[PDB]
């Protein structure tokens, strides 16, 4: 139980961090364009 | 075959759920107390 919950939490946090990082550089690095 | 239940081991699922819930509560309370006690 707890191990699966921790795995799901870590996966969700990693996915959120990756999506935020991808969107951040997609937006700033192309502010002029 | 059939009739695969000779006895009951219902405690396993209940123990897993209870340990998950109570471990979450205990770790949250420990985090709160550690923040309180720096």
């Amino acid at each position: 139980g707890p191990a699966s919950f921790l795995v799901s939490l870590a996966s969700c946090l990693a996915l959120g961090s990756g999506l935020t990082a991808c969107r951040a550089r997609r937006r700033r690095l192309r502010t002029a364009a | 075959p059939c009739d695969s239940r000779g006895q009951r081991m219902w405690w396993a699922f209940l123990a897993s759920s209870m340990v998950t819930f109570f471990g979450g509560l205990f770790i949250i309370l420990l985090w709160r107390t550690l923040k309180y006690l720096w």
